[PDB]
């Protein structure tokens, strides 16, 4: 039955402030997740005579006493079908240097098969960028039509020959679904074989793992960890990707976002269309109509009655289209900082390329978007230990020199902030400053 | 010269540009109404026998 | 047909009609498909070809011609379809060049040399090629200083009008 | 180069462009009809009885305010993104200017050192200022080195070598030094490191 509740905030839960006690993680996992912006709207434009007029003479000699209201809307929607295009290229045309995709080679047991393209297919997508395109569902058949599905089907609620109708078009995007795929796949050999180098210039060859190394240091865990646990961090990457596409395929609101946007659209030149047929006062919304049953005068005045209710409606459109065309820039905007910042870098920004520590991030591309793999650390089980601020020694006071003091009771050591590696206390791992009488709290 | 005039310039540069429409017109008109064959003997009350 | 009228291209339609439906619908109810009068069949009727011209233009002090792209039409001299409409006017070739004046669909037009107007697939980038190795590494021994130029607008002109 | 490709400020002529433009449609609106006789209000009113002239005005009313409103509803777009780019240009001083940023190809190319900034009408120009590494080498490398038993690993940098010695050098320039255990660490052993040499 349907019930009323209060909402949870959160789970409750806890963590005592504590004194001289501090926990330290002792193992951790690789995750990765999936981030997804819209990148463009669909490109239209729109015949203001046809939707008007429908080539009444007589309409077009009324709609000539609104001199510039023509020029102004398809100057407007020529501007967003122009941006769409600027933002296209922005999010994924950073680099111009298309390096091919490498054969698979050894990367120390990271497995990028559902990244990369799958060369046996008729589209140069990788597994998940087929997914991803599979599922988001466009009503925006084609762009210059073919005539077999066009003439075949009629009274059977078809839109793009609808639109054709009433002049109204759609624009085909300047660059297509294969060159995108190419710069996405530039990117990736990329990241693979240089890492971020080649985004700040050359390209340089660097082993996988040591990449990795690199990235590990970044985060603030010394890149022995990697070598020596680098089967656990390969075999849970290889798991994040195998899950992460199982996911996108039974998740279908993952890509709500990008379908959202093709729905508004489609909406509202739907409602465009359907306004046209209201009379807005009128003795008919047909304009033949009108002139069959009046003499020039009256049928004037009913004609202008129209004109001011389809131009109405054409204001109006347009002043959506030049909202949603703001916020598309917007998160367009957004989209390249990402693709620069998690892709071709290490970006430090929290919860900025997904959540947990930022490792790397791959790019996928998807139907009028981007979508983002971000690759981060994630402490794991941890241990309660005592702490110290300093050790006090012969009066002198050490305080570590990169980490914590950290006691089992018996013994103290000294450990790397984020992952439990104790070591012996000696003096090449201490700063030595001030006495042991300043320090609240040495041991 | 269309460019021109859309422009509002006797310079035009180098780019493309939206002059005018193209519109393919009708070559005749058609009529269709059925063979209706529903007609009384109007004119067998004038020419009664 | 009867009391519908319109204009459009009449070709014969792949649907069926109850008997006593005369006239179909379009996704915003635009009267499209008609029983025909005396020998009722389900006429198919589509819209003309009406989609904007646009023209290429090299630059005027470049030179005078020009090449024009018909944005809906079918081109059933140098008539090149492409995906983005039929151009008229220029010459489709198969090297990739880097786009100047964009068409749509993957295609950009360039005035080159003997001179015309060309058609071409763009070319995304460079050709490059990072020679992975799982045991070799590059490591810069010079570096260069670079200065670039970013701009940015911060102010439009402040305006105001007396309505009356 | 500013003064070669005049086509680089076109940001802000496009600014004073589009404000301009609009400017002159709404004056350019006023003198249509919008059905009406005349455009001249001083005309219909001289030529009409009242009850029409007022009808007459009646229709150039609503012309007008229209064009005015929606010069105002554009103006306000356009104001939503000078404000956008005014925010960022903002953040850009903050982070160019003032300090050493950090984020990739967000404050120049490549690698960011400092920022200097000049006055332009109706923005601002930003001279970046970056590192970009320039001739490289192929190097053999290994992950640790193998010496005692126990691994070594770089303190600071890679362990790279040419075809009979071993270096240690910074990531980004190559000035190799000889691997001492002032440029190391050791943790674990050799077994457990792929690759050591
Ligand atoms: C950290 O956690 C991982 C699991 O995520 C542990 O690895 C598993 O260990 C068991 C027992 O040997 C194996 O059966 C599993 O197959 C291992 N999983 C994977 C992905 O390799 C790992 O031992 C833990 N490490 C520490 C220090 O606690
Ligand atoms: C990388 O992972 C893929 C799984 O994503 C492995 O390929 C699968 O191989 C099985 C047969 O053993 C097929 O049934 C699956 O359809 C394959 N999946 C995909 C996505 O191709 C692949 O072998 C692994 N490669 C390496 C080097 O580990
Ligand atoms: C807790 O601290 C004690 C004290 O250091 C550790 O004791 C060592 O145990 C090993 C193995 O039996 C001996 O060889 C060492 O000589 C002991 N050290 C000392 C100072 O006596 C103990 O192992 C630590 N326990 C944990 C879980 O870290
Ligand atoms: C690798 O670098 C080392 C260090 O410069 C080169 O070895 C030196 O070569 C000079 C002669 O050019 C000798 O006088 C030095 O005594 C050598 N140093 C040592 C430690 O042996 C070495 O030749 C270079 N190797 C290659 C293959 O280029
Ligand atoms: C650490 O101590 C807190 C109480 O202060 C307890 O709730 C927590 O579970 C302990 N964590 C570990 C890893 O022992
Ligand atoms: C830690 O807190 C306890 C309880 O307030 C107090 O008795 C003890 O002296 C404190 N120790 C230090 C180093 O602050
Ligand atoms: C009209 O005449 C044709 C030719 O004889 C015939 O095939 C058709 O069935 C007739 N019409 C109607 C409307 O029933
Ligand atoms: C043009 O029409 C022919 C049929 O005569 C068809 O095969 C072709 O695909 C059409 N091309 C376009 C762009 O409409
Ligand atoms: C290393 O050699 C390969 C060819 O085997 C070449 O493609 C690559 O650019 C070279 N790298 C450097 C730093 O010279
Ligand atoms: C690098 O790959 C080769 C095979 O091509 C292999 O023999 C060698 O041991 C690998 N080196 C490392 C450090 O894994």
């Amino acid at each position: 039955s349907i019930i009323a509740y209060t909402m949870s905030l959160g789970a409750e839960n806890s963590c005592a402030y504590s004194n001289n006690s501090i926990a330290i993680p002792t193992n951790f996992t690789i995750s990765v997740t999936t981030e997804i912006l819209p990148v463009s709207m669909t490109k239209t434009s729109v015949d203001c005579t046809m939707y008007i007029c429908g080539d009444s003479t007589e309409c077009s000699n009324l709609l000539l006493q609104y001199g510039s209201f023509c020029t102004q809307l398809n100057r407007a929607l020529t501007g967003i079908a122009v941006e769409q295009d600027k933002n296209t290229q922005e999010v994924f045309a950073q680099v111009k240097q298309i390096y091919k995709t490498p054969p698979i080679k050894d990367f120390g047991g990271f497995n990028f098969s559902q990244i990369l393209p799958d060369p046996s297919k008729p589209s140069k997508r990788s597994p998940i960028e087929d997914l991803l395109f599979n599922k988001v569902t466009l009503a925006d058949a084609g762009f210059i039509k073919q005539y077999g599905d066009c003439l075949g089907d009629i009274a059977a609620r078809d839109l793009i020959c609808a639109q054709k109708f009433n002049g109204l078009t759609v624009l085909p995007p300047l660059l297509t679904d294969e060159m995108i795929a190419q710069y996405t796949s530039a990117l990736l050999a990329g990241t693979i074989c240089s890492g971020w180098t080649f985004g700040a210039g050359p390209a340089l060859q660097i082993p996988f793992p040591m990449q990795m190394a690199y990235r590990f240091n970044g985060i603030g865990v010394t890149q022995n960890v990697l070598y020596e646990n680098q089967k656990l961090i390969a075999n849970q990457f290889n798991s994040a990707i195998g899950k992460i596409q199982d996911s996108l395929s039974s998740t279908p609101s993952a890509l709500g976002k990008l379908q959202d946007v093709v729905n508004q659209n489609a909406q509202a030149l739907n409602t465009l269309v359907k306004q046209l047929s209201s009379n807005f006062g009128a003795i008919s919304s047909v304009l033949n109509d009108i002139l069959s049953r009046l003499d020039p005068p009256e049928a004037e005045v009913q004609i202008d009655r129209l004109i001011t209710g389809r131009l109405q409606s054409l204001q109006t459109y347009v002043t959506q289209q030049l909202i949603r065309a703001a916020e598309i820039r917007a998160s367009a905007n957004l989209a390249a900082t990402k693709m620069s910042e998690c892709v071709l870098g290490q970006s430090k920004r929290v919860d900025f390329c997904g959540k947990g520590y930022h490792l790397m991030s791959f790019p996928q591309s998807a139907p009028h978007g981007v979508v983002f793999l971000h690759v981060t650390y994630v402490p794991a089980q941890e241990k309660n230990f005592t702490t110290a601020p300093a050790i006090c020694h012969d009066g002198k006071a050490h305080f570590p020199r990169e980490g914590v003091f950290v006691s089992n009771g018996t013994h103290w050591f000294v450990t790397q902030r984020n992952f439990y590696e104790p070591q012996i206390i000696t003096t090449d791992n201490t700063f030595v400053s001030g006495n042991c009488d300043v320090v609240i709290g040495i041991v | 010269s269309e460019t021109k005039c859309t422009l509002k310039s006797f310079t035009v540069e180098k780019g493309i540009y939206q002059t005018s429409n193209f519109r393919v017109q009708p070559t005749e008109s058609i009529v269709r109404f059925p063979n209706i064959t529903n007609l009384c003997p109007f004119g067998e009350v004038f020419n009664a026998t | 047909f009867n009391g519908l009228t319109g204009t459009g291209v009449l070709t014969e339609s792949n649907k069926k009609f109850l008997p006593f439906q005369q006239f179909g619908r379009d996704i915003a109810d635009t009267t499209d498909a008609v029983r025909d009068p005396q020998t009722l069949e389900i006429l198919d009727i589509t819209p003309c070809s009406f989609g904007g011209v646009s023209v290429i233009t090299p630059g005027t002090n470049t030179s005078n011609q020009v090449a024009v792209l018909y944005q809906d039409v079918n081109c059933t001299s140098n008539v090149f379809q492409t995906r983005a409409g039929c151009l008229i006017g220029a010459e489709h070739v198969n090297n990739s060049y880097e786009c100047d004046i964009p068409i749509g669909a993957g295609i950009c037009a360039s005035y080159q040399t003997s001179q015309s107007i060309i058609a071409y697939t763009m070319s995304l980038g460079a050709e490059n090629s990072c020679a992975y190795s799982n045991n070799s590494i590059a490591i810069p021994t010079n570096f260069t200083i670079s200065v670039t130029t970013e701009i940015l607008p911060v102010s439009m002109t402040k305006t105001s009008v007396d309505c009356t």
